[PDB]
């Protein structure tokens, strides 16, 4: 929708700019996923109403 | 809960015993599962050597 | 009050036993219990039970 629909160049550059910020950060989210995970990789107590 | 601002005590303690419960949870993994498992091993491993 | 009030050296073995654990153990559980946190450090939202 933006003003950036000609352009198509530009457009490939803002894009990979966006991919390659999101994938700088991918490893990290990842990793402190997991270890906010650890308590429930040992012991995912399931309560009755979950 | 509206008026946050003009209640400092109890939001205060609300934030403590969340941070509370949330770290207990990680801790009693990381670390007291690690004792019951490490102690009694270390310790007679130890009283033997010694 | 265990049969190891009298032979302080194994005492001492046992003793010295637990706080080796834990203190091998401490820098993984601190550190595990902050990113734990992370993200309640940026929005610790309140629910009315709490």
């Amino acid at each position: 929708k933006s003003s950036f629909a000609k352009h198509p160049s530009a457009r490939k550059v803002i894009s990979d700019a966006a991919a390659t910020v999101l994938a700088d950060r991918s490893y990290a989210t990842s990793d402190g996923i997991e270890i906010s995970l650890k308590p429930y990789k040992f012991d995912p107590d399931i309560q009755p109403n979950e | 809960l509206t008026n946050k601002y003009y209640c400092p005590e109890v939001f205060l303690d609300a934030v403590a015993t969340k941070l509370a419960q949330t770290a207990v949870l990680f801790l009693n993994v990381e670390m007291l599962n690690d004792f019951y498992v490490r102690f009694p091993r270390e310790v007679e491993a130890k009283l033997h050597e010694h």
